């Protein structure tokens, strides 16, 4: 699985997400990458792209989650992403990014690693992989 | 309050990689979030940013996409892929793609120029054929690397 | 609380559905909706009940699903459904189906004996067949009725 | 499109969808009907299935919302069908049926008719087209 979320300086947020799905998968098998809302989702607010645990993503909605924590919660995009990492996944394990209409930009994940690189126009830039 | 952008390629990554592997990552991370921060910087529409961003993503064999993708029990590769634009909330989605090799790039399109918003399987090649994108034989998409790391899943 | 059931046969009503058709609708929910009750009041799980509600609907040709399901531009059929378990969150989906007798019942099985969520086309019937599920021809899911239908549709489109 | 949303006696709710899709589809079109959380959602407070035009309810994913906004602005089922019916769709066309872990029952849409059945056990029941 890899993802892109943008937001340009009209403050428009959009998200991709594509994958070659699970190793070893059975034909017809489909995941969580290509279902809005769960492997991708962009409003007037944030765009978001998730990766990891398909399972645990389609079930808790997880992309459409950060903006609705946003839109109905009231918190900033680093509190969301925050909020949905740690409290809407248990079982499961997956990790995001997203940026918000206001030009933030965050990634969080509650596993091992995750494969990213963020930045801003005011030049925050970071290439990462673990924690 | 400017742009903005994340690239990822995927979660869940072996502690044991190697220090040559990690480099390769960061190098294609940083080759990727180099070209979406040159569009942004160019006022191009986030949407676009998103897809040329992912179209190079799935292009580079290392992640698990386009070429490079994870192989089913088959050895084969089936891909799938969404985009989603946020300010009318226009959505597209793709699976089952065999023969595409751009499967973002198709979602895009399912967006964009069909009434559904996700088509999959045969129905997604013929689409893709109706659209004139590159279409290749699914040998294309199979690495290698892949083979050998689907027959350690088979145990 | 205790128990509580809806059960619906789609939205897009036209406001000149013939009398006669409204009658075969509201009857058709009430035996749906009454067939799920009994197994409510039988203590039969939530999740077994819209199993068996919506293969029942899938089963009668007058809604769209199962037999007399929508046409396809080829005039063929090809159904999908899901189901959701609510408290684990549990999933099972299916599309492409083609010869499934009760799409409904395949995403159960997808829910509760795949490691996958969804399951689609090809792979779906193969799925279809290692469970055993019943199958049958494509042309038993269509029906005269919804060929008169497709006809219309595709000149309407000019 | 057809489908049913039970709470059972012990609290517990389920959703179901099944469709054939739109006539004159072309081969290999996915709607609304078996993706999670748009077509269909069940959690620990309600089960909800949708119908209508698939556009509207994967981008507003519908049966997901009914859900996030129970539980992130605290409405009640009645209320919370009437806010994502009335403020999360647009110009689309859609309608659903929930039933919530409390034993209440609700449908709403906002095109012409609905076919839907509903009741509880203290001995509601109705069975409608129209308003
Ligand atoms: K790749
Ligand atoms: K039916
Ligand atoms: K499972
Ligand atoms: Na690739
Ligand atoms: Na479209
Ligand atoms: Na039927
Ligand atoms: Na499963």
């Amino acid at each position: 699985t890899v993802g892109c979320v943008v937001v340009d300086r009209e403050g428009r947020c959009a998200a991709a997400t594509s994958t070659g799905g699970l190793m070893n998968k059975m034909t017809g098998r489909i995941g969580d990458s290509p279902l809005i809302g769960a492997g991708t989702y962009a409003c007037d607010v944030c765009g978001v792209s998730c990766t990891g645990e398909g399972e645990a993503i389609i079930r808790g909605t997880l992309a459409r989650e950060v903006a609705a924590v946003m839109e109905y919660k009231g918190l900033k995009l680093h509190q969301a992403v925050d909020f949905v990492i740690k409290h809407r996944l248990d079982e499961g394990k997956a990790g995001l990014i997203a940026v918000s209409n206001t030009g933030e930009v965050a990634c969080g994940f509650n596993c091992n690693g995750m494969f990213r690189a963020c930045a801003t126009e005011d030049g925050f830039m970071e290439v990462a992989i673990w924690d | 309050g400017g742009w903005a952008i994340a690239v990822h390629g995927g979660a869940g990554v072996d502690p044991t990689l190697p220090l040559e592997r990690q480099e390769e990552a960061k190098q294609l991370l940083t080759r990727c979030l180099n070209l979406g921060i040159s569009a942004l910087n160019s006022n191009v529409p986030a949407i676009d940013v998103v897809e040329l961003v992912v179209r190079e993503l799935e292009t580079d064999p290392l992640f698990n996409s386009g070429r490079g993708s994870a192989l089913t029990e088959k050895g084969t590769v089936e891909m799938e892929a969404s985009i989603m634009d946020g300010p009318k909330r226009r959505c597209g989605a793709v699976s089952g793609l065999t023969t595409v090799k751009n499967p973002i790039s198709l979602a895009r399109l399912v967006m964009d120029k069909s009434p559904h918003s996700y088509i999959a399987f045969s129905g997604a090649e013929d689409f893709a054929r109706q659209q004139g994108v590159e279409v290749v034989d699914n040998e294309y998409f199979v690495t290698p690397d892949n083979v050998g790391m689907l027959k350690l899943a088979k145990e």
